[PDB]
């Protein structure tokens, strides 16, 4: 399958006292790797999976002087956003960057993504292409036009095909006994009374990754879509993650409802019946 | 403005004596300043963690805040959240099922 | 690894 590299960047202007508190996280598809944050007090890149370690100094001190710069250039861009919306200096605001590469089964770039939001609307963002941008309203076609003279795209190509795509292989190769690993999900149903004539049939999927995974009802072999209970997926904080799906039935009548579970993990899709 | 979606939720199966990690999970909100505190007995948990923000692709933030615990049969739990967009803390037991 | 700033003719390019 695809892999991906992402990093993720918030700034937040403090009007009160001082500069933006920054936080940038990196990810290799659903895994955290790497962490900056400007309230800490290490002022460093700092590992958060254990197969970034296995890189040099050196790569520390990168990291370190490009996260930092990033954090400046979103200052920057808080305060020239302020001017093009007309805000007063006493609210606070926030600059969200995205950025990273994905790569086929292939092992070849597949695609690149660089976007951009303003009090958590889209502002601007890179097309597909990789060649031009996409503004979402007519402050961003100011910075659609200074980039477009500046440019500024070719070098986003060169990165997101080149460089990125390099360094995604490296992670995924130094980290393949987790990273290139498939978690299939642990699965099962609870049953609980609710009274006598009715019970909760709840169908787990549990320690599984990637996070991305479909859990559905039948009766008697057709879809019950309108009847199920769908939780959000959501981490189990081990680096797996969890979800579950119900269904309220008739007690005696369990033996038509089945659960359907489909993830990457598992060859074929998992059928659970009471 | 975004509502936080709040999940409380154990790691792992309750079960009483055995030691396990208490979860909230709040996600699907924005701006991303947030104030979340884990209960036991009603009063605030000590020294919880709490992931590194991250955000989704409608660029709403989450974070998954937790601690080590070993569920008894009286001790009840919650998660607390308080977020600009409400108007005072939001408080979700935690249902062991 | 991350990418370095918008930069061209040795000044950086912000929004
Ligand atoms: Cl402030």
């Amino acid at each position: 399958g695809s892999h991906s590299m992402r990093y993720f960047f918030t700034s937040v202007s403090r009007p009160g006292r001082g500069e933006p508190r920054f936080i940038a996280v990196g990810y290799v598809d659903d895994t955290q790797f790497v962490r900056f944050d400007s309230d800490a007090a290490s002022q460093r890149m700092e590992p958060r999976a254990p197969w970034i370690e296995q890189e040099g100094p050196e790569y520390w001190d990168g990291e370190t002087r490009k996260v930092k710069a990033h954090s400046q250039t979103h200052r920057v861009d808080l305060g020239t956003l302020r001017g093009y919306y007309n805000q007063s200096e006493a609210g606070s605001h926030t600059v969200q960057r995205m950025y990273g590469c994905d790569v086929g089964s292939d092992w070849r770039f597949l695609r690149g993504y660089h976007q951009y939001a303003y009090d958590g609307k889209d502002y601007i963002a890179l097309k597909e292409d990789l060649r031009s941008w996409t503004a979402a309203d007519m402050a961003a076609q100011t910075t659609k036009h200074k980039w477009e003279a500046a440019h500024v795209a070719e070098q986003l190509r060169a990165y997101l095909e080149g460089t990125c795509v390099e360094w995604l292989r490296r992670y995924l190769e130094n980290g393949k006994e987790t990273l290139q690993r498939t978690d299939a999900p642990k699965t099962h149903m609870t049953h609980h009374a609710v009274s006598d004539h009715e019970a909760t049939l709840r169908c787990w999927a549990l320690s599984f990754y990637p996070a991305e995974i479909t859990l559905t009802w039948q009766r008697d072999g057709e879809d019950q879509t309108q009847d199920t209970e769908l939780v959000e997926t959501r981490p189990a904080g081990d680096g797996t993650f969890q979800k579950w799906a119900a269904v309220v039935v008739p007690s005696g009548q369990e033996q038509r409802y089945t659960c359907h579970v489909q993830h990457e993990g598992l060859p074929k899709p998992l059928t659970l019946r009471w | 403005q975004r509502t936080p979606k709040i999940q409380v939720y154990s790691r792992h199966p309750a079960e009483n004596g055995k030691s396990n990690f208490l979860n909230c999970y709040v996600s699907g909100f924005h701006p991303s300043d947030i104030e979340v505190d884990l209960l036991k007995n009603g009063e605030r948990i000590e020294k919880v963690e709490h992931s590194d923000l991250s955000f989704s692709k409608d660029w709403s933030f989450y974070l998954l805040y937790y601690t080590e615990f070993t569920p008894t049969e009286k001790d009840e739990y919650a998660c607390r959240v308080n977020h600009v967009t409400l108007s005072q803390p939001k408080i979700v037991k935690w249902d062991r099922d | 690894f991350l990418n370095k700033d918008l930069e061209v003719d040795g000044h950086f390019v912000t929004m």
